[PDB]
DNA sequence: CAGGATGTATATATCTGACACGTGCCTGGAGACTAGGGAGTAATCCCCTTGGCGGTTAAAACGCGGGGGACAGCGCGTACGTGCGTTTAAGCGGTGCTAGAGCTGTCTACGACCAATTGAGCGGCCTCGGCACCGGGATTCTCCA
DNA sequence: TGGAGAATCCCGGTGCCGAGGCCGCTCAATTGGTCGTAGACAGCTCTAGCACCGCTTAAACGCACGTACGCGCTGTCCCCCGCGTTTTAACCGCCAAGGGGATTACTCCCTAGTCTCCAGGCACGTGTCAGATATATACATCCTG
C-alpha cells in the first residue's frame, strides 16, 4: 500500500488548519466541560448559547496561542517535538 | 456533571496544535493541555458567573462572558 | 427597544473607499464593536486625564491627547491629523 | 436644519456621538469640539481597517469583507497590530506562519 | 496645601497588629500608594459595574462584586468577610 | 458627635472614603453602606500586608519595617504576589533564587 | 546630547544579570540589553512627555513618569 | 597567585546583588540617555531629579525580569550561558 | 581530609540624619433635615433554555509497523571568567543663576439644558444574488524508484 | 527524471438563505435662548532645575590567560506518525414543558444638597534614637594541596 512519509500529512494538516475558521473542539463536550466547572462556582446555572459558543471561541484562540509559544520553545532547544517542559515554560514566561 | 475534561479528546489537541503550527506532539501534551484549558475556563467562568450574580441573573449571557474575557485583557469581538 | 449602533455610517465610510465591495452581517457587527471599543478607550483616557489635572470638562486637547496616547505611531499622527481637520472645519463655519 | 456631521465634512454621528459622550458620565461638562475631533478619529480608523479589509478580501478574490479578511487585515499592519494584539475575532483564523526548522 | 494621606490609619492598624514594630517614612509612602491604588481599582469596578446594570447608585452590592473581581481568592473571601461585617456593625448600631 | 468609622468599628477613615467616593464622580450617588464596606476592605489588606511585612522584618532581625521587608512580604505570599504581580516597588530588590542547574 | 547609549557599559548589564540569577553572559547579549533598553525608555519617555505636553508644562514631573508606567502595566510605587 | 575556578566569583556575585537593593547603574550615564531620548519628542525638556529616578528604578527592575526570564530560556535549552536568541524568544513570547 | 587564604559574615562602638511627637488652626467630618428620585417589590408573560429522543454517520478509538527524532556520550577549540595594573569619569559638595511651575485675580466666552420641533434612524417585512457546496476535470505535490 | 499515488484546486451547476432595500414611526438631533462657570490669561514670585567646577577615587577597561562550556557529531533505539478497522457518540432535528428574566407600575425611602457646627488632621518645630557604618573579628568556604 502507499504509505507518506512521517511528517508530510503533518504539515498537510498544518496548512489545511491554518485556512479554515472552523471550531476544532466539539461542542457538546465542550459544553459539558464548561457546566462542570460552573457548577463549582454557582449552582443550578443556564447558559445562552452565545455564551458557550464565546467562551469556546475564546479558548480555541486561546490554545492556539499557547501552542504557537510552545512551538516557538521546542525550535529553540533544538527540537521538533513540543514537550510539557515547552508548555511549562511559556506559561511561566506569559507570567501564567 | 463529571468528567468531562477528557471530553476534550486527543484529536481535538492535535487539531488545535496543527492550527498553531505544531509538527510533532509528545504524548503528556494532551494531559498538560487539559489541565491549563481547565485553569482558563476556571478564571473566566468564575469571573462570568460573578457578573451573573451581580445583575441578580441565574443565566449567564454571552455580554458576561465578554466582560470576563475583557478583564483578562483577551477582547473578542463578534459577541457584543 | 432601539439599539442605536454605527452600521450606516460604517457602511456609508466602505462606500466611499470601496464602492463595489459589500459586508456581511457578521463584519458589521466585529466592525461596530470595534468602533465601540475604540470610543470606550478614548473616553475613559479621556476622563482620566481630566481627571488628572482637575478640569471639569472634555475639550478636544483631551480628545487629542487621549488619541496620541491610545493610538500608536504613524496612526496617532494621522488620526490626529484628521481630528485637527474636522475642528477646524467645524469651528470654521 | 444642518446637521453637525454635515457641518464638519464626516460621515459619523457627531451628534450621536455627543449624545453618548454625555450619556456616559466621563466628565461634567463636554466640550463643544470634543464629539467633532472624536467623531473624526472613529472615521479615520474605520476607513483603515475597511481599507486593509477590502484589499485582502482583493487578494482573496472575493467581492464581500467577512471576518477572516478583517482577521487578515489586523494581523498584516503593524500599528493596528499593536492597538489590536489582545484581541480575538470571531471566526477570524490564525496567520498562515509556518516555521523554517519545521520544513523539509 | 493640605494633602490628604493615609499615614495616621495605616499606623493605627500596625500597633494593632504589631504593638513594638516601628516604620520607615519610605514604607509609610509605600503603603499609602498601595492603599490608594488599591481603592482605585475598586472604584472604577464599581463604576464599570454600575454602568452595565444601568444603576446610579454604588451600594455594597457594587464594592463586594468588585471586591470579587479584583481581589484573588481567599483574600477576597476574607475581605468579603470584613467587609459585610462592617457593614453590619454600621447598620445595626 | 460620633464618628461613623469608630460608629462601624474601623480604623480607617469612614467619612474620607466616602468623601473620596464623591469627588470621584464615579456614579451620581453613592450607597450609605458604601464606604463603610470599602474602608473594611482596605483596613484588612493593609493589616496583611503590614503583617507579613513585620513578619519579615523579625525574621531579618530587624525592629523597623523599610521597603525591602513588604517586598519580601509581597513575594513571599502567593495571593498578593497574583494582586502585586505587575508591580515594582521601589528598593524592594529581588526574591533570591538561583537556579539548580547553575550549582556547582 | 549625543552616544549616550554606550554609557550603559559591560560591568552595569553585567551586574544587572547577577541580579537576575544569570551565571555566564555571551559577548552579544550587552548590545541585545542595549537595544531592549531603549526600547523601553522610548516607549515610557514618549508617554511621559506626552502627559507634560497636555498639562502644558516644560518640566517631565516623577507623577507624569508614574502614569506613563501605570499606562504600560508596571505600576511603580514609592513616587506617589 | 591564588585563583578560583570560574563560576565561583559568578555565585557570589549572584548571591551578594540579589541581597541588596541599590542601584546598578551609574546616575549621570543614564540621566543624559534619558535626556538624549526625551529630546526626539520635545525638544528644550527639564526633567525633575524624582523622574529620572523613578525612569531609573523603572529600567532597571525591568531589566532585572528580561534577564531572569533569559536565564530560564537559556536553561531550557540546556545551556548556562545566556545568549541573544534567549532574549530574542524571551521578548517574543511576552509580546513585545 | 586538609591547610591556606578568602571573602563573608560577626560583633562593636558611634553618631547622625531620619523619623515619632508637639502645635495650632482651618478645612474636612458629623449632625440635621428635606424633597425628589431611585430602588425594591409585586406581578406577569412569553420566550428562551432545558430535556428527551431516535436515527445514523463520521469522528474517535484501537492496534501497529516503521522511520525518524530525541538523546546520551564524546572530542574540541574558543570565548568567557578571572586576575591585574591603569586611567578616567562618575561622584559629590558647593555655588551661582534663571526660568518656569504654582498660585492668585478676573472676566468673558462657553457649555448645560429644556421646550418645542423635526429629521433621521431603528425594527419589521420583501427579495434576489453572491457564495457554499459539490462532482468532475484539471493540476500539483510527493513518495518512490 | 519519472511514473504511480494521492492532494489540491477549480469550475460548473444548483440551491439558497442571508444582505440590501424599504417603510411606518418614533425618538433624538437640531435649534433657540439663557445664564452659571471656568479656564485661559496676565501678573508675580520663589524655587527647583540647570550649569559648572575642582578634585579624587573607585569603577571601568584593556589585556593576558586558563578553563570549561557550546556544539557538532555519532550511533541508537524507541516512540510518535501514518493507517487501516471498529464503534460510538456527537449531532441534528424537533417538540414539549417550564421557568425566569425583562418589564411595568408604584410606593416609599434614602441619598444628595446644604448648612451649621466642630474637630481632627495635617507641614513645620523638637528631640531622640534605631540604624548605617567603619572596624576589628570570628566564620565558613573553597581552591588547591
Amino acid at each position: 500500500p502507499h504509505r507518506f512519509r512521517p511528517g508530510t500529512v503533518a504539515l498537510r494538516e498544518i496548512r489545511k488548519y491554518q485556512k479554515s475558521t472552523e471550531l476544532l473542539i466539539r461542542k457538546l463536550p465542550f459544553q459539558r466541560l464548561v457546566r462542570e466547572i460552573a457548577q463549582d462556582f454557582k449552582t443550578d446555572l443556564r447558559f445562552q448559547s452565545s455564551a458557550v459558543a464565546a467562551l469556546q471561541e475564546a479558548a480555541e484562540a486561546y490554545l492556539v496561542g499557547l501552542f504557537e509559544d510552545t512551538n516557538l520553545c521546542a525550535i529553540h532547544a533544538k527540537r521538533v517535538t513540543i514537550m510539557p517542559k515547552d508548555i511549562q515554560l511559556a506559561r511561566r514566561i506569559r507570567g501564567e | 456533571l463529571r468528567d468531562n475534561i477528557q471530553g476534550i479528546t486527543k484529536p481535538a489537541i492535535r487539531r488545535l496544535a496543527r492550527r498553531g503550527g505544531v509538527k510533532r506532539i509528545s504524548g503528556l501534551i494532551y494531559e498538560e493541555t487539559r489541565g491549563v484549558l481547565k485553569i482558563f475556563l476556571e478564571n473566566v467562568i468564575r469571573d462570568a458567573v460573578t457578573y451573573t450574580e451581580h445583575a441578580r441573573r441565574k443565566t449567564v449571557t454571552a455580554m458576561d462572558v465578554v466582560y470576563a474575557l475583557k478583564r483578562q485583557g483577551r477582547t473578542l469581538y463578534g459577541f457584543g | 427597544k432601539n439599539v442605536e449602533t454605527y452600521k450606516i455610517y460604517i457602511f456609508k465610510v466602505l462606500k466611499q473607499v470601496h464602492p463595489d465591495i459589500g459586508i456581511s452581517s457578521k463584519a458589521m457587527g466585529i466592525m461596530n464593536s470595534f468602533i465601540n471599543d475604540i470610543f470606550e478607550k478614548l473616553a475613559q483616557e479621556s476622563s482620566k486625564l481630566a481627571r488628572y489635572n482637575k478640569k471639569p470638562t472634555i475639550t478636544s486637547r483631551e480628545i487629542q491627547t487621549a488619541v496620541r496616547l491610545v493610538l500608536p505611531g504613524e496612526l496617532a499622527k494621522h488620526a490626529v491629523s484628521e481630528g485637527t481637520k474636522a475642528v477646524t472645519k467645524f469651528t470654521s463655519s | 436644519a444642518t446637521s453637525r456631521s454635515s457641518k464638519a465634512g464626516l460621515q459619523f454621528p457627531v451628534g450621536r456621538i455627543a449624545r453618548f459622550l454625555k450619556a456616559g458620565k466621563y466628565a461634567e461638562r463636554v466640550g463643544a469640539g470634543a464629539p467633532v475631533y472624536l467623531a473624526a478619529v472613529l472615521e479615520y480608523l474605520a476607513a483603515e481597517v475597511l481599507e486593509l479589509a477590502g484589499n485582502a478580501a482583493r487578494d482573496n478574490k472575493k467581492t464581500r469583507i467577512v471576518p477572516r479578511h478583517i482577521q487578515l487585515a489586523v494581523r498584516n499592519d503593524e500599528e493596528l497590530s499593536k492597538l489590536l494584539g489582545d484581541v480575538t475575532i470571531a471566526n477570524g483564523g490564525v496567520m498562515p506562519n509556518i516555521h523554517n526548522l519545521l520544513l523539509p
